[PDB]
């Protein structure tokens, strides 16, 4: 009786896996070796940026799973590749238990370059759309109950940087603890301050002594809200404890980062040393030009530290825990390495979602 | 216009107990009624619209009847700090106007 | 998280113009109609007028006609309430609303701004 | 009660809302599908996303051709019904669900409707008109 | 179960192979859940436990997918059995000394 | 006898076929129709597909002019003139390919498309109008 | 012009699984349908199945459903014949066969491969 | 009735199209909202 009609135009959407462009806001003079990336992969920005408020709608946002992530980490490589150019490069190849192999062993000229990360967006392109979750109480999965369209993100700076984050993005209301899969020992937990920490940290006019001075009593107020938040997922009566590292190599045992494009290498066993129950900290940074390359796998040399004073302050903003679940107490301690989880933390409430205005629905047309 | 009265304008109640304030207008107004209720130096919000239907945001402990020209809010447990004043506002025709106000205490 | 904000307080001399603007955060501004009333102090409300910010038409009671006056502005997502002539009667606090507006009609007044006082 | 016309609820506003109001809203989720070294960087690109926007317009408006409606938004055509494909009362079905539930719960015979909708049109009010 | 013996004073090597052509998070528990060793990203980080002197794994086997675990200088306090986590995958091996 | 369903011969693949058979298939033809390398292999392709994009909008244009937009089979008021290489139905229909008809009848397929701008979309139009 | 190019001999034991292919040269393999056909030696010709190319539709006799698996592939113009559960009776010579497939019906297999023998 | 309406022989005979682009001007936008909203919509609400 009833009969089928098409409508062009509804309002849904699937889940898809496309590309995005970035569309950053360089200035194509300057050879920061950032703005020469960018003026080679991004377009400039829209200064109107477009915001729809939805209706009575929800999503589920996955996070650990998204697709964002991983067209960022390439980005990433692309612009580290391109800009720091290694003076001696040794990566494993060997193509075929046991496979003998050696090391490429890539020279090339390796000149000073400056340094600076600049805020980068990411703009979805015609016929797609970016959902992104406005709860501040997120818990990182699950569904959402309130949901905007943006035409594009807010300004994400690519900070890399182990142990701590750098120059990141604040939360809404509290403290936040977001992970895969709690009780389970092996995934990283991410925590997301509610107010920046600010750190000073500068080499001064041997060369490798850099000193990184962070405030005492922000730091403890701060630890402080962490442990309480901490606190809630763990039985609220349990002690916690904070320790410095287990092993593991040079660049994820130390808060490793780069200055003005040095690599500073600043210990944090003079952070996490108290033990929770129920005025300025000096680190000894030492500038390291043998790294191991975060990338892929392989060493890299590079030059010896330019002269001169080399200052650099920024906003401490989120942390990367992990448990030491045994056998009472609990004991976490810090690490990372996985770049991902960098940016893990700032594209952490969005989704990418492909429109499909094509329907049917069948009502009493004739013919 | 139309005329709202609310009865009765003054109601002294403990906690715990049940209360019921009387709307009423000159005309049939078919079911088209707000009640919203406001503390002294706060805007009001919104508890009931089109007449029956609980807001989202609001305790159930709240009710709202009502037909033509005779309506009714009835609270089933008073707690203290729901002593507010009550208003109760028309939408048939322009103008649009609100009640006398029910303080309780 | 869906809020209204409104201006400062103002003092003004019989007979003048006030202006006030109230602006829109946490939704989307072209969706809802937007109502205007007023309390003077030891009394009940009073109701002004409601504007769609869409459109742009206006819809003003009968016993301020030619009196107040409703504008919007889209870029900053703002309305403004003229009040011309003003009398000692008048002093009060104004209060923007943001109505549900369900089916295309006046349903109910929900979100609220913090008010204006005018003396 | 009283009312004063329309709202402009945006692009992919009315997701939220039910089919019997954002069919009525069709406009505005169909209008926004269409919308020297800085010269050959810049450029390029932007005239890419431009082509391919254009072309999947064209790619739609084409479809919608074939289909046998050339240019209605709304367009009802000859298939019936079949009951098989899931239906319920036309009160719940017009006013109980929002565009998102009914494209999640099509979606496994999307494409029978497709085929079903080309050739029972367009390959049997034709080979009839051409006698 | 896979089954291992060695003996006291020298080095053993561990085999928890892959399914796939790239690099994953690998993690490594004992009997009672604690992390000897993990990477992540493109480095190694050791665990809490008390072989964190003497665990090692090969770096250049990583991009293979073969993903071993190395123990030098043992005592017979390492005969338990071991947890190889990856890709939502434990593979079990069990060391006797 | 038994079948399954249609085949997909591909396109222009059914040009040594029939009329008959070769026109439930116009959906295949008409599907079908729609640094230094930035600097040089870009632009080539840019502007190739460019070309098909307004080739095919002139062309659809040009069917849009004669009241028959959109639709790929439609029909007109003019008549068909006997001296315009008159056949039966059915031999046109089942005995000939489309270049055998376009070979025959390549001589008046101008005078077909001015009697087809001038009349109809002109004549049913200016009629209504009045 | 148009041939059918098929892989080698097979020996299998019973209770197993064999697979033959057949590609196509000289014409669109997505044109014609496709049908399968078995030889005991000294016995008369009897069939296994026949399928479309172009939408994957597979349709066999009354006496091998859940016995034959008949998929294909597009990108190589390759169709794939599985047969399950191996026995005596089935040792014997294969053919690929492409029907002429006139007014969307059968008609006859002109085209033939030649022959996959199975032990 | 008003939208300066005359007789239809002067309209169509008499007058260019710059001339009455140029007498609606001001009146162009209430017949585009006439158009697109409220007729098409309200007719195809009446073909359901
Ligand atoms: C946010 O999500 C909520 C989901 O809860 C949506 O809220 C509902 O939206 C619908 C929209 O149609 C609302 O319906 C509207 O209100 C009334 C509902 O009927 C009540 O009132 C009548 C009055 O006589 C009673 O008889 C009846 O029993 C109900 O108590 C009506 O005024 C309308 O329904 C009528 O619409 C037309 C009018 O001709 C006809 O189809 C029918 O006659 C029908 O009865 C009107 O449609 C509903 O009240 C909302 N609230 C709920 C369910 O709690 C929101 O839509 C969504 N937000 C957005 C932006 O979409
Ligand atoms: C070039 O390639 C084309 C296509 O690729 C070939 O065209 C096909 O030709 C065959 C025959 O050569 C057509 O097949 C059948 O035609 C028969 C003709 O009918 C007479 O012969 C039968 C013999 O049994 C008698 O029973 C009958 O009474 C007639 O005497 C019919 O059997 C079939 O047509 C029937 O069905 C169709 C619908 O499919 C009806 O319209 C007919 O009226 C009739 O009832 C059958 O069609 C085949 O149809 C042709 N293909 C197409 C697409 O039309 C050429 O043969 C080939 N070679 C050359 C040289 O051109
Ligand atoms: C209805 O659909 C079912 C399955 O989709 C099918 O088997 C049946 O033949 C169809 N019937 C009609 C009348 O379309
Ligand atoms: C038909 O064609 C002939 C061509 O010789 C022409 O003379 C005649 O006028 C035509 N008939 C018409 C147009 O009615």
């Amino acid at each position: 009786n009833l009969w089928v009609t098409v409508y062009y135009g509804v309002p849904v959407w699937k889940d898809a896996e496309t590309t995005l462009f970035c569309a950053s806001d360089a200035k194509a003079y300057e050879t920061e070796k950032h703005n020469v990336w960018a003026t080679h992969a991004c377009v400039p920005t829209d200064p109107n940026p477009q915001e729809i408020h939805l209706e009575n709608v929800t999503e589920e946002f996955n996070m650990w799973k998204n697709n964002m992530v991983e067209q960022m980490h390439t980005d990433i490589i692309s612009l580290w590749d391109q800009s720091l150019k290694p003076c001696v490069k040794l990566t494993p190849l060997c193509v075929t238990r046991l496979i003998n192999c050696n090391t490429s062993a890539i020279t090339q000229a390796c000149p000073k370059v400056s340094f600076e990360p600049i805020p980068i967006h990411y703009c979805a392109p015609a016929g797609f759309a970016i959902l992104k979750c406005k709860d501040k109480k997120f818990n990182g999965t699950g569904p959402c109950p309130s949901v905007s369209t943006v035409q594009c993100t807010h300004g994400i700076k690519p900070v890399v940087s182990t142990q701590l984050l750098l120059n990141g993005s604040l939360a809404e209301e509290e403290v936040m603890i977001r992970s895969e899969n709690i009780t389970n020992n092996a995934k990283n937990i991410l925590v997301q301050f509610n107010t920046p920490v600010q750190i000073n940290c500068t080499r001064p006019n041997d060369i490798r002594q850099a000193h990184c001075n962070v405030s005492k009593a922000t730091w403890n107020e701060t630890l402080g809200k962490v442990v309480k938040q901490l606190r809630k997922h763990f039985g609220n009566n349990t002690i916690i404890r904070f320790a410095n590292s287990s092993g593991g190599d040079l660049e994820v045992t130390t808060h490793s980062f780069n200055c003005g494009g040095e690599f500073f290498y600043c210990n944090t066993s003079g952070l996490f040393n108290s033990t929770w129950i129920s005025d300025s900290i000096t680190l000894p940074c030492r500038i390291k030009q043998i790294i191991n390359m975060w990338q892929r796998i392989g060493q890299a040399m590079y030059a010896p530290p330019i002269q001169g004073v080399i200052r650099c302050v920024s906003n401490i903003t989120g942390l990367i825990l992990t448990r030491d679940g045994g056998s009472t107490t609990e004991t976490f301690r810090p690490g990372g390495g996985d770049m991902r989880d960098n940016w893990r933390s700032e594209l952490y409430k969005y989704k990418v979602v492909k429109i499909e205005p094509l329907g049917v629905a069948p009502t009493r047309c004739k013919r | 216009d139309i005329q709202l009265t609310q009865s009765p304008s003054f109601l002294s109640a403990s906690v715990g107990d049940k209360v019921t304030i009387t709307c009423r207008a000159s005309q049939g107004v078919r079911n088209e009624l707000a009640w919203y209720q406001q503390k002294p130096g706060k805007a009001p919000n919104l508890l009931i619209y089109y007449a029956s239907t609980l807001q989202s945001g609001v305790p159930s402990r709240f009710s709202a009847t009502g037909s033509g020209t005779h309506f009714t809010l009835t609270v089933s447990s008073l707690q203290p700090e729901d002593f507010a004043t009550y208003f109760c506002q028309h939408m048939s025709s322009y103008p649009l106007t609100f009640g006398g106000g029910t303080k309780v205490e | 998280q869906e809020v209204l904000v409104q201006s400062g307080a103002e003092v003004k001399k019989p007979g003048a113009s006030v202006k006030v603007s109230c602006r829109a955060f946490g939704y989307t501004f072209t969706g809802n109609a937007l109502h205007w009333v007023r309390q003077a102090p030891g009394q009940g409300l009073e109701w002004l007028g409601w504007i769609n910010p869409h459109s742009g038409d206006t819809t003003t009671s009968q016993k301020f006609q030619g009196r107040v006056y409703m504008t919007r502005d889209k870029s900053i997502n703002t309305a403004f309430l003229d009040v011309t002539r003003l009398t000692s009667d008048d002093t009060g606090i104004y209060y923007c609303a943001r109505d549900k507006y369900y089916g295309n009609e006046a349903v109910g007044m929900d979100v609220w701004g913090q008010g204006t006082s005018v003396t | 009660a009283v009312g004063i016309g329309a709202v402009f609820l945006g692009f992919l506003g009315a997701a939220g809302s039910t089919m019997g109001a954002a069919s009525m809203t069709l406009t505005v989720q169909a209008r926004n599908l269409l919308s020297l070294l800085k010269l050959t960087v810049w450029g390029i690109k932007q005239l890419q996303a431009r082509v391919l926007a254009v072309e999947r317009y064209l790619r739609d408006q084409q479809l919608l051709g074939i289909w046998g409606c050339s240019g209605k938004l709304i367009c009802c055509t000859n298939v019936p019904w079949n009951s098989s494909w899931s239906n319920r009362n036309l009160s719940e079905i017009w006013d109980n669900m929002t565009w998102l539930q009914w494209d999640k719960e099509i979606s496994n015979y999307t494409q029978i409707i497709y085929g079903l909708l080309e050739e029972s049109q367009n390959q049997q009010e034709k080979n009839e008109q051409d006698l | 179960k896979k089954v291992v013996l060695g003996k006291k004073g020298d080095t053993v090597e561990l085999t928890c192979t892959a399914s796939q052509k790239k690099s994953i998070q690998f993690h490594w528990k004992n009997s009672n859940q604690i992390k000897i060793l993990g990477n992540q990203g493109s480095f190694l980080t050791k665990g809490p436990s008390k072989l964190n002197d003497r665990a090692d794994s090969r770096r250049s086997l990583w991009d293979q997918g073969n993903f071993p675990l190395i123990i030098k200088n043992l005592k017979i306090e390492d005969s338990d059995t071991y947890i190889c986590e990856v890709e939502d995958q434990k593979e079990e091996v069990q060391l006797l000394v």
